[PDB]
């Protein structure tokens, strides 16, 4: 088992900038090595093999330097359709892929606009509770939330899911539900989502109290 | 026109079986080897299996070994793929892929790759969403307010999102549904509102889940 | 040998190795 | 030492079968992949087949395929081409080559080829050659003068043309036979000679025809 | 398919001159080219595979170079028994060859002697009509003849052969036969052979009369 991995795994650029992508490998594989892009809901098209032999039809500003563990994908003048996501692969044993390196749209720091939702009256009848944190209109893409209820921090217990940048929004927004019984929440009283995020100087912290919001 | 077309997916019960296509076009498909790699969001993309140009060499990943088994036929330029007592585990979407022919001493890299089929393994069954407001709170937070619906509890993908039957789009985020622990997936959707418009403007989320024929309008309301 | 060539090559080895 | 020889060809009528054999000698014929190579003037070296070491693979030209087999002996040193449904389109010379073992990702490098055998495919039949003369001018004495002989409608080649039974052979020129559309051969053979012996030395061309047990002789003279 | 293509397909030169043909390819077929030397009546014979690598029985003279799609050979000096006819090939998808380059011998321009021979009585019995053009001892071997019988030319009623280049005087020789049917041939009253080279200043013309 070779394992690929790839730095970083997020990067922003704009159209003209010249990105490189870092692949590294657990163990040697000489030249045994492929790059690929991939767009969101199409397959991964190949552009690099043999570490940097250039693949037919695909545009001369990508090239793939290396050999042995450390290997590298650059795009000298990025354009408007190279936003996607590119992974390596190596095939001196078997096959098996990094976990893909996703080349975002750069823009300015936007810190998030944090919403908190308690459940509703009619799910808290169903007998569970989902209480969701909004974080709307943030840029880069990393960010953290934490729930705490009654100073406890929660894990394991909740989801989160991001959206991506569009014709109408060059921002993410994330929403986090923690799902709770009834008999667990009614418990408690103080439901908090504390978010950390680069436009941030300090954690944003959102509460509401249960039975008052 | 080189091409890969696959087909044969679908969602199945944990332990049944399925046989996967992929048939091929536009280049000369008995000389090539070709793959199965299936892709998810939590593992990335895993080889699943390969299968020499005249079909005497087979090599499968371990996770996949006795149950899934790799066909091919060059008399119809299709490939197959035997899915057997399917797990959850093998819910992912799955490619077939060519085997470039670049000499070397080893050989690995794909240039030709299908669009891809979905296999969702899972013992649950059909169900339609059960669909939560999530209340605007307090007005004058920079004057605007942040108000949703959340599509809890249905089976399949996908469901479909739309607010005042679609006369509301500015402010809309529909976020990817999550998968829960019951396997039932969960989706919410929001939208940014100004604050003077919460007790003069109806906002009602339109969920629609075909998979179930379940059609909800939801109307949220501040409390 | 999984990553040897898995395509058809006639102008592959003829001779006895 | 190292050589291909090479046998079977011969003239055979469309739809008919020939079977090429190349006998290897001087190396390991069990150990090299081997090929056919035809060759024509109008369409130059053209591959044909090539057969594994063993004979496990064969490969063939799309112009060939179904009609032509390649074959393989290796307790005899044979290489065999089985020519079947023979068309005019296959007439050609046939070589038979060796694969040159260099250790590469691909091969292909002939290192040894046989002497070549011809197979000649028409529908024509034997039919010995008329001979026609090409009188020369008498004039200008002082200067040099051309006759020869026109070896019309034959088949099939060749043709042994001598001047004088061989004994006159300076300024001759037997030019290369060339294909009718009624499938005969037709051919030229001229000499100069000095014009001031056009008035008594005598010339005869000699036309013989083995394929067809023909043996002509016309002799030049001068026209004017 | 890759479609081997040599230039030039002929070329002139003396012993001791540098050489050099030159084949693309139709597609890139990296290193896997080799050269190959045919003279007359005999088998070609291996001079460079592996694009560069030189055949173990040929001389220093034959070098190999190029990699991709432009491959060339060169002679570093050439030997009096190099002049022959030379083919590239490809080993990297199925097995072509090139149309083959022809090293002549260069010598001083010569114009061709024309004849022109009427047909035969003993022909004239057969109905057709055999009229042969003869071009003899001329350089180089570019030539072109046209049949004009009376005012008016000829399309595909002719065939030409030409002879090897001369062992001694290192010329060539050409020989066309115009055929016509007896009942064409005693119709017209001209015919012609129109010669053009570059020994003659002008199209020579060699014809007669019926009769």
């Amino acid at each position: 088992d070779i394992q690929m991995t790839q730095s970083p795994s997020t990067l922003s650029a704009s159209v003209g900038d010249r990105v490189t992508i870092t692949c590294r490998a657990s163990q040697s594989i000489s030249s045994w090595l492929a790059w690929y892009q991939q767009k969101p809901g199409k397959a991964p098209n190949l552009l690099i093999y043999k570490a940097s032999t250039l693949e037919s039809g695909v545009p001369s500003r990508f090239s793939g330097s290396g050999s042995g563990t450390e290997f590298t994908l650059t795009i000298s003048s990025l354009q408007p359709d190279d936003f996607a996501t590119y992974y390596c692969q190596q095939y001196n044993s078997y096959w098996t892929f990094g976990q893909g390196t996703r080349v975002e749209i750069k823009r300015t720091v936007a810190a998030p606009s944090v919403f908190i939702f308690p459940p509703s009256d009619e799910q808290l009848k169903s007998g569970t509770a989902s209480v969701v944190c909004l974080l709307n209109n943030f840029y880069p893409r990393e960010a953290k939330v934490q729930w705490k209820v009654d100073n406890a921090l929660q894990s394991g217990n909740s989801q989160e899911s991001v959206t991506e940048q569009d014709s109408k929004d060059s921002t993410y927004s994330l929403s986090s539900t923690l799902t709770l019984s009834k008999a667990d929440y009614e418990k408690h009283k103080v439901y908090a989502c504390e978010v950390t995020h680069q436009g941030l100087s300090s954690p944003v912290t959102k509460s509401f109290n249960r039975g008052e919001c | 026109q080189v091409q890969l077309v696959e087909s044969g997916g679908g969602v199945v019960q944990p332990g049944r079986s399925l046989r996967l296509s992929c048939a091929a076009s536009g280049f000369t498909f008995s000389s090539y080897g070709m793959h199965w790699v299936r892709q998810t969001t939590g593992k990335g993309l895993e080889w699943v299996a390969i299968i020499w140009h005249d079909g005497s060499k087979k090599y499968y990943a371990d996770s996949v070994k006795g149950r899934l088994t790799i066909s091919r036929d060059n008399s119809k330029n299709t490939l197959y793929l035997q899915m057997n007592s399917l797990r959850v585990e093998d819910t992912a979407l799955y490619y077939c892929a060519r085997v470039g022919d670049y000499s070397d001493f080893k050989y690995g890299a794909f240039d030709i790759w299908g669009q891809g089929t979905m296999v969702t393994v899972s013992s649950a069954s059909t169900k339609g969403p059960s669909v939560f407001p999530l209340a605007p709170s307090s007005k004058s937070s920079g004057g605007t307010a942040a108000l949703g619906c959340l599509v809890k509890d249905y089976f399949p993908e996908p469901v479909t999102v739309s607010w005042n039957s679609g006369a509301l789009t500015s402010g809309v985020h529909t976020f990817p549904a999550v998968l829960q622990s019951s396997g039932l997936y969960s989706l919410s959707s929001v939208v940014t509102v100004p604050s003077s418009s919460l007790g003069t403007q109806t906002y009602i989320c339109n969920v629609n889940h075909k998979p179930s024929n379940t059609k909800v309008d939801k109307k949220v309301e501040p409390k | 040998n999984p990553n040897a060539n898995p395509n058809a090559n006639p102008n592959a080895n003829p001779n006895a190795n």
